[PDB]
């Protein structure tokens, strides 16, 4: 841990981008994790800050790594729709068939909170649609259950 | 959500089939109580 990396971790969470600017240009921690192994990737991916994402990103973050129980910030953006984020993220190269320890892909979490336009994201960058989590469940049987047609039909 | 109630699991069946709360039921927003409609000046009023 370091003083910076906690600095870091904050300014990523709370978007202050010239925070992020000034501390990337100091060598603070792109591969900070906090108590739970949320690096500030995941802060970004999950809090929806673009800006830092790229930045984090260009100066050497892992866009694949991945939390206490497997959530990577694709899981993040996927599951609160930051479209944009997405493509970043995928265009760096983020694993878009990770499973989470449930067995969980950004598929599953976008198709559950119905991010229509990042399920096809995904799925042009090869999302697996017929991958099943813990108890089965595919992209699909998520959107026929949540009642979303059209989901149920972009997953064919 | 009315999506929410929708989706809850009432029973699963021998097939493996699931009937859902809204294949029973109807779920929407809509009064405590369907009794008071106010009118102000012809046209659909609430108030205190």
């Amino acid at each position: 841990g370091s003083d910076l990396g906690k600095k870091l971790l904050e300014a990523a969470r709370a978007g202050r981008d010239d925070e992020v600017r000034i501390l990337m240009a100091n060598g603070a921690d792109v591969n900070a994790a906090d108590v739970v192994g949320w690096t500030p990737l995941h802060l970004a991916a999950y809090w929806g800050h673009l800006e830092i994402v790229e930045v984090l990103l260009k100066n050497g973050a892992d866009v694949n790594a991945y939390d206490t129980l497997g959530s990577t910030p694709l899981h993040l953006a996927a599951h609160f729709g930051h479209l944009e984020i997405v493509e970043v993220l995928l265009k760096n190269g983020a694993d878009v068939n990770a499973k989470d320890d449930n067995g969980i892909t950004p598929l599953h979490l976008a198709a559950n909170r119905g991010h229509l336009e990042i399920v096809e994201v995904l799925l042009k960058y090869g999302a697996d649609v017929n991958a099943q989590d813990k108890f089965g469940k595919t992209a699909f049987d998520i959107s026929i259950n949540n009642g979303n047609e059209d989901l149920a039909e972009i997953l064919q | 959500s009315t999506e929410e109630f929708g989706k809850i699991l009432l029973k699963v069946n021998q097939d493996g089939s699931r009937v859902l709360l809204r294949d029973v039921a109807k779920i929407e927003l809509g009064g405590e109580n369907y009794d008071i409609i106010a009118e102000f000046n012809g046209q659909p009023a609430s108030g205190l």
